């Protein structure tokens, strides 16, 4: 059912993590992370985080992961080893999926599972806010507040990014 | 649902066109370091760091609605100047060269 | 803080984001504003050793608003009893 | 923990204002001017009690004043008003600026027939004051008693008796 | 807790185990490091959004910005390692035993 | 107070005497640092740099 | 490195630490650690050799992993308390992660493996920052969250560090590895007393920083990185051998030297809490450290090792390194025991 | 030209916001009854499903405090048809 | 004079950078000199995002209107004529 979209997305989220955490060639490991990032945006979108979700696409996927793939093409791999051709990767990949499936199978059946900690299974929709009718995006109001409340956050973040430029040039000079 | 339907249709159609492109009656019976400059790596990293500063600047259209305009404008200009400073640093350090 | 420069200089570097009942843009309240507000006021100025025992009731309520673990447990109980009764044909939901 | 008191289903019945949002949008400016007193009494109650169960009586007087407000448009200005909110209703954003011609006809009709004056820019966002016989709530948060503060320390600071007293040190 | 927290917490654990169980490519560990950050961002955003804690809405962005700058430093060290030995294999980084 | 080296209430206490035996020891430690400074730089230990 | 850039990078290292120590918000604490790590990598890389690259890479992975665990603890805390204030944590699972994250940053055993390797692979001046200034930020957090720390976990980390640090140093001839294992052992004493009296953690930290800075400065003055290189100092700077002798005996906790004071005050605090076995075990295990300090004194000061003919050329040139604050630091490293009651300034 | 037009657009926004403010009392009153009706309806269903479950009080609060607490979605639509819950939950986010 | 011949050189050799620095200089200086900058804060203040909760009348509030159309309270006449 559509009421479980967030749970369904979070299930795919985990499989994507098993995909690259079993560590195939970093070409495919990067692909597994891109799919997890897209699913991660989907989860954040359904909790009302439109701006935060699109930052995942714009910054995490369109920025950081492009550079990861770019660097992989130069310094790591150019051709990939056949996916799952290694026993360790396949074993880890199969191990994660089965653990994930057993978690999902039981929570769905019981509407609650106890994987180490207690988790409900009624649906994520049940914890949502009930009354809302402001004429603005609260999520947008908070991020915009960075420039009126977070003077300190801007300064240290701005400084760190400038230092990142300086440092990376020092590191790579040789 | 509408947006998911749109995305599904766009990429499903793309998938179909790609496969029919690959399939048709042919009527026939018979991991290392690229020799690639460090400069290109530095372009990617430079883009990334600037892309992170653009993320901090995107809220500006909303931030201009605040009543704390004096603080908002000072921090907005501060962030752009530091972005300009890092560009100046790369420039003077020969980081935007190709020779 | 290890060095409380903020209090000593009277400058607010990061205290504004520390809690959800502080001033927010356009007076938007958090869902648990009243619960956090009550727990903070109970525990103010007496120290965490005393607060862990004397403000236990407020913290328990506040934690219930945050995670809603009891509330979900009660709904899960009513949901169990319905979709059971519905099988024994002893209940008919209203229109 | 106790049982959450809830008003009976018949304690909540009332005649609802069953008109669309573009009708309310078109009438909002005159509505805010005409029904301010019960409206602000109700909003004062809600922000003071913080409990919807405690303002049900004032909420009912909000509907009655609104139904009476609309029964008075229907009785004098029905046709100018229908033209107006039908123009508002056409816009996907229900914009006021697309319907100034129809707005003027409705504005003139209520002014001539009911002496209604459209509030000026800025008026409806004013903070006003309300007279209410409802007593001011005492403990709206239903908060327990606060823990007693630690015994405050007051006195004259004297030199430490015999210094640090650390092992063999004399100062 | 809610269902989603189960899978999001699990994703962080999976990437942590992936990071602590190295293979050969240094890049593969940097990916697991960035997977941990992804799940942290999603977990924090969900918590902040659900609780309607408005001023905290900027926090996931700050996390993304610093982490990406931190990932840039990691990639710079990877290329320097790769410029020395011709690969990014972590078994070459054993001079300091 | 918070993040204050000597809060205002500390002024009720008598000040340490300028002839405090601990203060003399601290002065002695400073003198020793002066000699070790000369020694590491191969100056005449006792006479060199009296200003220093 | 350009001298102006080097100063700016050093100030960023300091600023990252300061942010951690003045923040009341967990996000700003995490930002401080991120900033600090960003600026410390260039000074580890500043001599551009494969060993420096390996050290920086091993450092980056360890610190990055720890900062991820720190953020995970912060978010778990947010889930269960709905606030970001830097203080005790409100979930036991968050406390374990934060404690393990900070133990990883500090290099305590059994997360200690990086400290000997990173220190060996970077210059002496970088090792001085790594083993002194970099302890301030994690220790200042531990100082604030200790009420929620699991007692068994923190004492286990302390005991293992004293054992690992003591045993690891016995097999070392490299001066930077000796200092690294000395550091691991000394972090153990600092965290053992943290649950009982945080003031004694600060006292041990400050005194440790002074003596460690003294040793690194004296190693830099002669450009010595090995035991045998250090054994030539007698035939060049005889005074330096005496200072090295005194400082090493102080680091060994021998009375009446300054390095006795932290061990002495820590034993007192734990006995007041009816903890007798732990202080006794720690003091005895600390004799392992005293052994390989004494070995250095034998080859450096108390005996005259063989020299080389070319050393005669060095006799003709003066010592031109800055040696900043060495006369002050060495005096404080050795002669502070009569002023022990002054530890109350830290209260 | 942009200053003139943006100033007019700010005045139009204020007029639009003031229309919303005039209506909010009426909308707030309607919302209160709707929430209370939905809670009263869920209570009646609970009084029947859990009519004799060992030790189950009906309508018991989970909070120590007696202060009114805003219900969450599960407490309002917990026993209602799925399409209403989808529309109430994800309808706004999905309208786009 | 020394600065004047400096500007002529940059204008001839780096006109793109001269424009950049000039535009950025104007962005930092002009808000302090413009007479309209004060209206930006006023307009932002006047926009009512949240409901204006009425006060409880104690009889000692001569400056608080009893009705939106009463003559007390903040006015936007300045904004209409703007
Ligand atoms: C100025 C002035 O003109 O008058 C000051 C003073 C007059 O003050 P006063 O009020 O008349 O009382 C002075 C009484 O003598 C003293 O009056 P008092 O009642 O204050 O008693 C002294 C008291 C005051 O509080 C102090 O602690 C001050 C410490 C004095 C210096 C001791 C360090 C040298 C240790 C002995 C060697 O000391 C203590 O309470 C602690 C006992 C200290 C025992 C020493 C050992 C403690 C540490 C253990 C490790 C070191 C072992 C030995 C090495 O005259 C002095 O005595 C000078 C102070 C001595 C220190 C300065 C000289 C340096 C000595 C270098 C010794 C070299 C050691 C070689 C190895
Ligand atoms: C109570 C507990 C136990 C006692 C705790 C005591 C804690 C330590 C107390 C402070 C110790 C500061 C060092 C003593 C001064 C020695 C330096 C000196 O006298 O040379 C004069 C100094 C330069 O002499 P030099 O021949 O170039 O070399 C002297 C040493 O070799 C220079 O050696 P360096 O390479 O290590 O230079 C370090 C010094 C840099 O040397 C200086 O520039 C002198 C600064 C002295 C500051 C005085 C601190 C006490 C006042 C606190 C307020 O760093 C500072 O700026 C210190 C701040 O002349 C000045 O700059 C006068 C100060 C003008 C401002
Ligand atoms: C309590 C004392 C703590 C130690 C005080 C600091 C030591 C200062 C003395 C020193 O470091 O120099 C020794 C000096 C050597 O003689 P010199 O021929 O001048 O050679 C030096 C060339 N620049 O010797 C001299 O000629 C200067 C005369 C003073 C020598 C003092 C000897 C110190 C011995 C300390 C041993 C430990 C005491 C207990
Ligand atoms: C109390 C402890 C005081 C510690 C003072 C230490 C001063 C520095 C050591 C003195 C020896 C000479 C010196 O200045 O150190 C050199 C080093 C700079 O590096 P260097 O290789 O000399 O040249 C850089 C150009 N590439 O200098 C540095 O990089 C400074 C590194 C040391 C700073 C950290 C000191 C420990 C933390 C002090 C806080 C105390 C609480
Ligand atoms: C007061 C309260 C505190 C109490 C605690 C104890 C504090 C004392 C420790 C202070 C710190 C150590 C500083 C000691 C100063 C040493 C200076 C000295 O005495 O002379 C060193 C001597 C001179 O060498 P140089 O100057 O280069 O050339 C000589 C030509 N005339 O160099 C040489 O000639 C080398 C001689 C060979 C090496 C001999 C080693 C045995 C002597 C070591 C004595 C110092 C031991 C310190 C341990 C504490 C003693 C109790
Ligand atoms: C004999 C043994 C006694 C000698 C002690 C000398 C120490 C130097 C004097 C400083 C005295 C002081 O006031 O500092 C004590 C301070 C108190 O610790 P705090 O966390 O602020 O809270 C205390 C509540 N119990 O805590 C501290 O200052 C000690 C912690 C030192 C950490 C060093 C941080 C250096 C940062 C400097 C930034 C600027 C760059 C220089
Ligand atoms: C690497 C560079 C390091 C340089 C470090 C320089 C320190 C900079 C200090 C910045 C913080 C200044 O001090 C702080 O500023 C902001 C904005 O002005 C103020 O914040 C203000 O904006 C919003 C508006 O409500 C709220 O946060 C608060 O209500 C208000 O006071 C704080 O009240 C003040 O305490
Ligand atoms: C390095 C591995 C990293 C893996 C990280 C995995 C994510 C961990 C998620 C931890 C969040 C849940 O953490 C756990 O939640 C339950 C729910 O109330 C708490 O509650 C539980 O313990 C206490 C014990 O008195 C009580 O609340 C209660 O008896 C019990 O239900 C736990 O005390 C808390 O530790
Ligand atoms: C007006 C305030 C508006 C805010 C502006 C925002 C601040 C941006 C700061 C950028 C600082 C750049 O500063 C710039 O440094 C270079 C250093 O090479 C100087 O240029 C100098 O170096 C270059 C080398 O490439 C030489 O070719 C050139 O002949 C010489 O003049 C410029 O004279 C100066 O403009
Ligand atoms: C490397 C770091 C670089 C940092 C660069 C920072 C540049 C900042 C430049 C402008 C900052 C302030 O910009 C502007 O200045 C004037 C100075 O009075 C302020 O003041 C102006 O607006 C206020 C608002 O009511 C009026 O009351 C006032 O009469 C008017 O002068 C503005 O409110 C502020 O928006």
């Amino acid at each position: 059912m559509m009421l479980y979209i967030v749970f369904i997305l979070s299930v795919i989220f985990v499989m994507g993590f098993v995909g690259f955490s079993s560590k195939p060639s970093p070409i495919y490991g990067g692909l597994g992370l891109i799919v997890s990032g897209g699913v991660g945006c989907g989860i954040v979108l359904n909790f009302g985080g439109s701006f935060l979700g699109l930052m995942v696409f714009l910054i995490y996927l369109g920025g950081m992961m492009v550079v990861f793939g770019y660097t992989t093409a130069m310094a790591t791999e150019q051709y990939p080893e056949i996916w799952l051709s290694n026993k360790a990767v396949l074993g880890a990949f199969v191990t994660g999926l089965l653990m994930e499936f057993f978690m999902v199978y039981y929570v769905l059946k019981d509407k609650e599972v106890e994987v180490v900690f207690e988790f409900n299974g009624l649906g994520d929709w049940v914890i949502y806010d009930t009354g809302d009718s402001g004429f603005f995006s609260e999520e947008a109001m908070g991020i915009a507040a960075l420039y009126s409340y977070g003077t300190w956050l801007v300064i240290v973040t701005g400084w760190s990014l400038l230092i990142g430029v300086v440092v990376i040039m020092e590191i790579t000079r040789g | 649902m509408n947006l998911m339907l749109a995305l599904l249709t766009n990429f499903t159609l793309a998938t179909l066109l790609v496969i029919i492109a690959f399939w048709l009656p042919q009527l026939n019976v018979y991991s290392a370091r690229l020799p690639f400059s460090m400069k290109f790596f530095l372009v990617a990293i430079t883009f990334l760091l600037f892309d992170l500063e653009i993320a901090l600047l995107l809220p500006l259209p909303w931030a201009s609605q605040t009543a704390n305009l004096n603080t908002m404008l000072t921090m907005a200009l501060f962030l752009i100047i530091l972005l300009a400073v890092s560009l100046a640093y790369e420039w003077t350090q020969k980081g935007l060269e190709w020779t | 803080p290890f060095f409380d420069v903020q209090k000593r200089l009277g400058v607010d570097l990061d205290r504004w984001m520390t809690i959800q009942s502080a001033e927010q843009p356009h007076k938007i309240p958090s869902r648990c504003h009243a619960f956090e507000k009550e727990w903070i006021e109970c525990a103010h100025g007496i120290g965490s050793i005393r607060a862990e025992k004397e403000c236990k009731i407020e913290f328990e309520d506040f934690r219930e608003c945050l995670l809603r673990q009891k509330t979900m447990k009660r709904l899960h109980a009513i949901r169990r009893q319905r979709e059971k009764l519905i099988k024994e044909g002893k209940y008919t939901p209203p229109p | 923990p106790g049982i959450v008191e809830l008003p009976s289903l018949e304690d909540l019945k009332v005649q609802e204002v069953k008109v669309s949002s573009s009708v309310l949008k078109a009438a909002a400016h005159h509505y805010g001017a005409q029904c301010d007193k019960p409206n602000k009494e109700f909003m004062l109650c809600r922000w003071e009690e913080k409990d919807p169960r405690r303002c049900l009586e004032e909420g009912k007087l909000v509907n009655q004043c609104a139904l009476e407000f609309f029964r008075q448009i229907k009785r004098h200005c029905a046709e100018p008003f229908t033209e107006y909110w039908t123009c508002i209703d056409y816009s996907g954003l229900q914009l006021f600026r697309r319907c100034r011609k129809q707005q003027a006809q409705f504005d003139e009709c209520v002014l001539d027939k009911l002496g209604w004056v459209r509030p000026d820019l800025g008026d409806l966002s004013k903070v006003t004051k309300v007279k209410t016989d409802r007593p001011l709530p005492e403990n709206p948060y239903h908060s327990r008693a606060r823990p007693e503060p630690n015994p405050e320390v007051e006195g004259d600071l004297k030199p430490a008796r015999h210094g640090s007293r650390l092992f063999f040190w004399t100062m | 807790m809610s269902m989603v927290y189960m899978n999001i917490m699990m994703a962080f654990t999976v990437s942590l185990v992936g990071l602590l169980m190295y293979r050969s490519h240094l890049m593969s560990s940097l990916l697991c490091l960035e997977g941990m950050m992804l799940s942290l961002f999603v977990m924090a955003a969900l918590t902040i959004l659900n609780s309607h804690f408005t001023l905290a809405s900027m926090m996931p962005i700050i996390l993304l910005v610093f982490a990406a700058c931190e990932a840039a430093l990691g990639l710079s060290l990877l290329v320097m390692v790769s410029n020395t030995y011709g690969t990014d294999y972590v078994q070459n980084l054993n001079l300091l035993q | 107070a918070t993040f204050q080296f000597l809060p205002d209430e500390a002024r009720s206490l008598p000040p340490p005497k300028l002839t405090d035996p601990r203060l003399a020891f601290v002065g002695f430690l400073g003198y020793c640092s002066g000699l070790i400074d000369n020694a590491i730089r191969r100056r005449p230990v006792l006479l060199a740099g009296l200003h220093r | 490195m350009n001298p102006i850039i080097f100063i700016i990078i050093l100030l960023t290292i300091m600023l990252g630490t300061i942010i951690v120590m003045i923040s009341s918000h967990w996000l700003l604490v995490w930002i401080g650690f991120e900033m600090n790590m960003l600026a410390i990598i260039p000074i580890m890389m500043k001599n551009h050799n494969p060993r420096a690259t390996e050290a920086s890479t091993k450092y980056f992975l360890t610190q990055s992993t720890a900062s991820m665990l720190l953020m995970m603890a912060v978010i778990i805390n947010l889930m269960f308390s709905g606030q970001w204030t830097v203080m005790k944590l409100f979930n036991p699972m968050a406390s374990m992660l934060m404690t393990m994250a900070l133990a990883m940053k500090l290099g305590m055993a059994p997360f200690h493996f990086w400290v000997p390797e990173v220190t060996q692979g970077i210059p002496l001046s970088s090792g001085l920052i790594l083993l002194t200034w970099q302890k301030l930020a994690p220790m200042s957090v531990l100082y604030q969250i200790f009420p929620s720390i699991n007692l068994n976990l923190i004492l286990t980390l302390s005991v293992l560090s004293i054992l690992i640090g003591g045993w690891g140093g016995l097999n070392q001839t490299q001066l930077r590895k000796i200092m690294a294992y000395s550091s691991i052992a000394h972090m153990g004493w600092m965290t053992a007393v943290l649950p009982y009296n945080p003031t004694m953690t600060l006292l041990n930290l400050i005194i440790y920083i002074i003596m460690t800075s003294t040793m690194f400065t004296m190693f830099m003055a002669n450009s010595t990185t090995t035991t045998l290189s250090l054994s030539h100092t007698w035939n060049k700077t005889p005074i330096m051998t005496v200072l090295i002798l005194a400082t090493l005996l102080s680091m060994g906790g021998l009375p009446p030297l300054s390095g006795f004071m932290p061990k002495w005050m820590i034993i007192q605090e734990m006995t007041k809490n009816n903890s007798i076995i732990l202080p006794t075990f720690m003091a005895i295990t600390a004799l392992l450290n005293l052994y390989f300090y004494m070995r250095l004194t034998y080859s450096t000061t108390l005996t005259m090792f063989p020299s080389t003919n070319n050393m005669k050329m060095k006799w003709q040139f003066p010592l031109m390194k800055k040696m900043t604050f060495l006369p002050t630091m060495v005096v404080l490293s050795t002669m502070m025991l009569p002023l022990t009651p002054m530890l109350s300034v830290l209260e | 030209s942009m200053m003139k037009w943006n100033r007019e657009r700010r005045r139009l926004q204020i007029e639009d916001f003031e229309a919303r403010i005039a209506l909010m009392p009426l909308l707030q009153a309607e919302k209160d009854r709707r929430v209370l009706q939905m809670l009263r309806e869920n209570l009646e269903e609970e009084a029947t499903v859990m009519k004799d479950v060992p030790g189950w009080k009906v309508g018991e609060s989970v909070f120590h405090t007696t202060r009114w607490v805003t219900p969450m979605m599960g407490e309002l639509y917990g026993l209602r048809a799925s399409e209403e819950v989808l529309s109430a939950t994800y309808g706004f986010i999905w309208y786009t | 004079e020394r600065v004047a011949a400096f500007l002529k050189n940059v204008w001839a050799k780096e006109p793109v950078l001269v424009a950049s620095f000039a535009i950025a200089g104007l962005a930092v200086i002009l808000p302090t000199l413009s007479p309209y900058t004060k209206y930006s804060l006023m307009i932002n203040r006047a926009t009512p995002y949240n409901y204006p909760v009425p006060l409880r009348d104690d009889g000692n509030m001569p400056d608080v209107p009893s009705h939106p159309q009463d003559p007390q309270g903040p006015s936007l006449e300045w904004l209409k004529r703007l």
